[PDB]
């Protein structure tokens, strides 16, 4: 099992620093460069660079010339990007990825998502949403006013898993609202619960929330 | 095991992927290499032991047995150059590796049957001069996978430690004896675990002048490397050469490496020419350690004067091969220059020709690993003394010492 | 820098179809080509190396071929696993990637199925109110939703949302929010949800009286 | 002032259902009848029947009992085709024209064009065709191996339409191939540069091609 | 149900001349005949009404008359903008189209003018190769292309289209193209394509080797 | 304008057209044909006020100018009734509409000058006469537009208000007068003409003796009356202005009529129509017992009377033609439809012939009472060839159908 692991989701001001981890495992990191990929929210894939492992030299794209730098920790067995003097245009989902050569980039991380803002950071109202008749009725969870992402959803702690559609976030002057449907036969609710899991990791907030009729 | 992205001229590449995956084939390699050689010469150490078990061939047929080798191995040498771009430096080592353990097995049990045909002997040889070619194939390899500006001390090593393999097996043969059966079937077991460390170890990437003094220099080291022990035997039949005929060609190794290092001190041509002259004087001096039929004469100063002529033969292989690499050097740097391009093309290039060359030029050399010992056949076959053959060899290295001067310095 | 072009930037293929991406270098890159597959959220995955060679695990389907300056990739009997964005890119020098193809699967035409979710009276005490009308599963991704309050229509405050499409049924799912304060809320009676599809005609309405 | 727009193209497989649909303007709709056309490729006009846009009641001719609907929507000032449980026969461009009686037929819609089939949707590829004798050269752009019509071309947006030779589609082995010509004097070709934009609306592509030397 | 036969159902006229198109019902159809004009790709334009009245806009040039079961139609001045497929009608009891006529105009014979083209390298990565030639504004419309690979003749393989009469100089032109294997492709040197048309007995060749 | 497909007999054509375009028609052609009756009647209004501004013309020399109307009327209605076959609905609507304004100007400028001949008075007089013809044109163009079973509405409709024109006149032209005489003439020159551009642009162009003499005796005796009663009125009761009361006569036999026809096929055609001329015979002698209430309300039931007797001998004719069709039909054997059809295909066109002898009584009943006032004192002369008259008419009526 070959794993590159990546730091979490980061929200900075703009002018500010950020520096995200890859933590490689399941094969020998020094025999292997280190890419890093960018990606802004709607564009497509990025090439930042590449770190050599065996040296410790980066290099750099035209384009991440000036406030990037990488770096690595051979013995942590992990690499890093800096990225410094934040600007708007730094927003974006960050990969590692290993390999400039033979099978180039052929195992990434799991991406890294930085925000750029100066929106307050603020927990999210969660509100329940029961029907007002087919053999299936659809609940809904409503969750409103929060920055900055990510919320996570799931229904009775995941449990219920099919039958969901979590609409991607959407922001709105400085506050992003989702939402969450399931559909499940008539026969298993009311008479079970089904109750709304919401996870903010940004303001520290765990709320749940059971669908009354 | 197949690299599709090989960039060794590139030092960033060379530091995160090249150098690992070029050391761990080079060092696969050599053994494969030298185990060549210990096999490639081994009736250089039976032929002498086939009487002493039962076998009355002609002490000239004993000679050609030792000689025939380097029939298919010196013709053998230009196609197997050809073998590396085409099956891979992998497969290619596992297979001309592993398939010498089919002579080897087979002149382990012709050998302990008293009534096998002279036939079969002869084949058994000329299969044995497979291994021969495995130095080209070989040396192909090791200058693909080293950036040119690095290929000298890989193909030193590859070679250096190669030709040590004859050297050996030398003082391997003798000492597995104790019987005849020992001395070819002890490689199996080496032969075997090194063509399975080839298979999972290694990767696949994606003038006649020279040929002369090539032939002059290293055709004497395994032309001297086949019929010493041998000779030694119809010379003087009372000392047990085996146990001293392998430090001969293990100081003649020892002395291609120097070879170069020293020319490249004090001139390319220069060496090669004073060097042809030691190789004519310790080629005269030989008939003055020589009992006439018999026997008044002196072993020491014989095995002495020989001792020179294997240092002598491999500090010429050396010399021999850093003047080709310089005349190489000198025609590319001159056609860029005409171009207009860089000293990097130039050096690149010299290093590419060197390396295209060499199968040719190591093919033609290997051919004197058989005139040697079939001249010290048809010498005492017919005038029954090694005066005929000697006298032969001190004329060639005469002429070796002209066609040095006229030619370059 | 060695520039990348990739055809099409997206494409919508018939299951056990056949895709066509083509990758146009600004000079030669003998041969150094890598093609990847992108789900959303998820990180890239290797398809293929040096042209035309398969990563391991990757099953047969897949293939790319070309030389110098002109590739392509393809794959042959279209999975709905195969949603996705894929890219070509070169690692001759330096590295570059190609713009993307998005790659969307058809299937056979679906209505949405709606439901209309009047506000929680937990939000009521903020000052807000929110209706909130969910459209699952339908095709084609295009879908106009109105909103209807005692008849009039309200364009204002309106809020949308779409999944990518699903990777088992290939299907969309869009979510409306109508948001006004409490007031607004308390004054009408009547909240309409209308979901226009390619579908049929004549709209799907979801709504509720306030009793 | 007076006009009939139709639907745009359709394609179906055996056994499902379409719905062409009419949007009259400029006249008032309720004044005049509906006639539906039927033109199979390379046959003839066919007369479907007609619906009476005061009384929304339907008249079919004798081969079109069963399996067709003509409705009307007055609101909407607009009138559809219904064919249901679709079989290739049913492959044809399909025309609406106002009025059975005074000036029969007297304004026609652009025509729907109802592709019935089992094969699978395809985008096309798109070549670019320069030059290997005047002093005007030819450029080309080849379109392959897509379904089902139509691929629409230009060049230069529809700036280059002088010139312009377009040869219509030949199905084989159930994919459509497409080609296109222009001539431009050598003056201005590869001077100024001239470019072939195909868009195939049935899998949302829209490819352009740069023809270069 | 009143059957319309129309005649002729096609004919070539000089420009200037005159068309007349006749129409028998299989009954009585008591004046009620209209004549459309169908231009391809666009949709019917309506001529004539009730056997003689002209639509409001229609040239004069256009014309017809009959009565009973007998009716015809004429073009009086013919002009190339004419090119058309026409269609007699019957609104008497139920409607009845006749089967048409697809007018052609004629011109002064023209000669092909002839281009060929080589694969293009974009195509040849995906293992296709098509040789195309182009054959422009030629008259008549009948016309023989030949392919021939390193002097042999080739059959198999070749797809041709021809355009609908041009409307402005009343020509036609035709595109023949050739598909091989990449490898097919490959092998041969030399690729020819011999236009052989009524304006002259030995033929228009173009032709390209592979270099 | 030009309509080339014309199906009433059609539902389906009816629904999406027909009915939408007949119903336009109709519309337009009823104030035409209103307004004809108007100047048709012109001098019943004006002949009176002849004295009143200074003509020395004798009461029987008025009552000529109230008299031949009727005259060209008549003869013209046969013509008439070819006219919108050949000219066209709204070309024919158009043109006899507007040549109205003709007379219409003329005796409004004849009126004013106080020594204009009685030669150019009668040529006004038989000018508007024209006016009269304008119904037998008028009710052959909408028995065209209408299905041969829808058209009994239509035609009651068309002919009911047009009927009417009479007795708007008589209400308009002596309330008129005053803000004299040419006012009885001009105020309809703005109206004709209104309608003379509305036909036109809002029309659309399509591509037995006894019954006679019935029709005579109740529609001639109503247009006949209309005409000779002010100028009667006068002659009797020279100290009641008779203009302000007379148009309500006319009003009442129009309306009559509407009722005649819907009593007439709830009680018998045959029988009211003989009913009804008992009525006619008795108000016809009761007003010798009058030479004013009483010589009114007599006189306001024998416009009554008349009206009833129109409405009666045309669902008369209606019916002798329906009869007639069923027998020939059943003889060829075809269906009831055919029959209906061709009833009222024929009662239509031979309503051109019937309505020009009955139109011959507007000159008749006046005229009569001219000559009965000028031989003798009285009109006790004329009033008793009237009474022998309907005596003669319920005789006939008996004698050959009941
Ligand atoms: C033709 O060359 C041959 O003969 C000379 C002596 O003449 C030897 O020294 C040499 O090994 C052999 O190859
Ligand atoms: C010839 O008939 C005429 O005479 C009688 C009176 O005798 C009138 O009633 C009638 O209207 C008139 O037309
Ligand atoms: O083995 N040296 O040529
Ligand atoms: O004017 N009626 O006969």
């Amino acid at each position: 099992q070959i794993q590159l692991v990546q730091s979490g989701p980061g929200l900075k001001k703009p002018g500010q620093t950020v520096k995200i981890s890859c933590k490689a495992s399941g094969y020998s990191f020094t025999d292997y460069g280190m890419n890093w990929v960018k990606q802004a929210p709607g564009k497509g894939l990025e090439w930042m660079g590449w770190i050599n492992t065996s040296n410790g030299y980066t290099t750099y794209g035209a384009a991440f010339k000036g406030r990037f730098s990488f770096s690595v920790d051979n013995s942590a067995s992990t690499a890093y990007l800096q990225l410094s003097n934040l600007k708007t245009a730094d927003t974006a989902v960050y990969f590692c990825a290993r390999s400039w050569y033979n099978r180039a980039m052929d195992y990434w991380g799991q991406g890294t998502s930085v925000t750029v803002s100066s929106a307050k950071t603020t927990a999210p109202s969660v509100y329940p949403l029961a029907p007002v008749t087919g053999s299936s009725v659809t609940l809904g969870c409503l969750v409103k006013g929060y920055f900055p992402e990510p919320v996570t959803l799931t229904w009775n702690s995941g449990s219920l898993s099919s039958g969901v559609h979590t609409f991607p976030a959407v922001l709105q002057s400085d506050l992003y609202t989702l939402s969450s449907s399931v559909t499940v036969t008539s026969s298993t609710w009311p008479s079970q619960s089904i109750t709304c899991n919401v996870a903010h990791p940004a303001s520290s907030t765990k709320v749940d929330k059971k669908i009354e009729p | 095991a197949v690299i599709t992205d090989w960039r060794p001229e590139d030092p960033a590449f060379w530091q995160q992927r090249g150098q690992r995956i070029a050391s761990r084939n080079l060092w696969i390699s050599v053994p494969c290499l030298l185990l060549a050689f210990c096999v490639w010469m081994l009736f250089s150490a039976v032929a002498v032991n086939l009487p002493k078990v039962g076998f009355n061939f002609t002490t000239d047929q004993l000679f050609m047995l030792t000689a025939l080798p380097s029939v298919s191995g010196a013709l053998l040498r230009v196609p197997y150059s050809f073998m590396v771009p085409i099956f891979g430096g992998r497969r290619w080592t596992a297979f001309s590796t592993g398939i010498l353990i089919i002579p080897c097995v087979w002149l382990g049990f012709a050998v302990q049957d008293t009534s096998t045909p002279y036939s079969v002997f002869i084949i058994i040889s000329l299969l044995c001069g497979f291994a021969g070619a495995n130095f080209a194939s070989s040396m192909a390899n090791i200058s693909f996978f080293f950036p040119k500006q690095k290929q000298g001390g890989a193909l030193g090593l590859n070679g250096g430690l190669g030709n040590m393999g004859v050297s050996v097996m030398q003082l391997v043969a003798p000492l597995v004896v104790s019987y005849l059966a020992n001395a070819s079937w002890i490689w199996v077991p080496f032969l075997a675990i090194f063509t399975i460390a080839a298979w999972f170890g290694m990767n696949d990437l994606a003038l006649w002048i020279m040929s002369l003094l090539y032939l002059a220099t290293f055709g004497s080291f395994i032309g001297f490397s086949a019929g010493f022990a041998m000779l030694s035997k119809t010379q003087f039949p009372d000392v047990q050469i085996l146990q001293y005929a392998f430090f001969g060609p293990f100081i003649g190794a020892l002395a291609r490496s120097a070879g170069g290092a020293l020319s490249d001190r004090l001139g390319g041509t220069r060496v090669t020419l004073v060097n042809f002259i030691l190789m004519a004087i310790f080629s005269g001096l030989l008939f003055l350690t020589l009992p006439t039929d018999g026997q008044g004469g002196s072993f020491m100063a014989f095995f002495a004067v020989f001792l020179a002529l294997f240092l002598t033969a491999g500090l010429g292989s050396g010399s021999t091969f850093q003047m080709i690499s310089v005349i190489f050097r000198k025609l590319t740097m001159d056609r860029v220059k005409a171009e207009g391009g860089s000293d990097e093309r130039a050096m690149r290039e010299a290093a590419t020709d060197t390396a295209a060359a060499l199968g040719f030029i190591s093919a033609i050399g290997a051919i004197g690993g058989f005139f040697i010992p079939k001249a010290f056949g048809s010498s005492l076959a017919l005038t029954g003394s090694p005066v005929g053959a000697m006298k032969v060899f001190l004329i060639f290295y005469i002429a070796c010492v002209v066609i040095t001067w006229a030619v370059y310095g | 820098d060695i520039l990348m072009t990739q055809s099409p930037s997206s494409l919508s293929v018939s299951v056990g179809s056949s895709v066509t991406i083509t990758c146009q270098a600004s000079q030669n890159i003998t041969n150094y080509i890598v093609w990847y597959q992108q789900k959303p959220g998820q990180a890239p995955k290797l398809l293929i190396y040096y042209t035309s060679t398969l990563e391991s695990g990757i099953p047969s389907r897949f293939s790319g071929s070309g030389s110098g300056r002109d590739y392509s990739f393809t794959i042959s009997n279209l999975q709905p696993e195969d949603v996705a964005t894929y890219y070509c890119l070169q690692y001759n020098s330096l590295l570059t990637f190609g713009g993307g193809t998005k790659l969307e699967i058809k299937r056979a035409d679906a209505a949405p199925t709606v439901s209309i979710f009047p506000p929680s009276s937990e939000q009521l005490t903020s000052g807000g109110a929110s209706v909130v009308c969910f459209l699952n599963n339908f095709y084609p991704k295009n879908i106009n939703v109105k909103w209807k309050i005692d008849g009039s229509e309200r364009q204002n405050g309106v809020l949308n949302s779409w999944t990518d499409q699903d990777s088992k049924d290939s299907t969309y799912s869009m979510s409306s929010t109508l948001t006004l304060t409490k007031d607004e809320y308390e004054r009408h009676n009547s909240y309409t949800c209308e979901a226009t599809h390619k579908t049929s005609t004549s709209p799907i309405v979801k709504s509720f009286n306030r009793n």
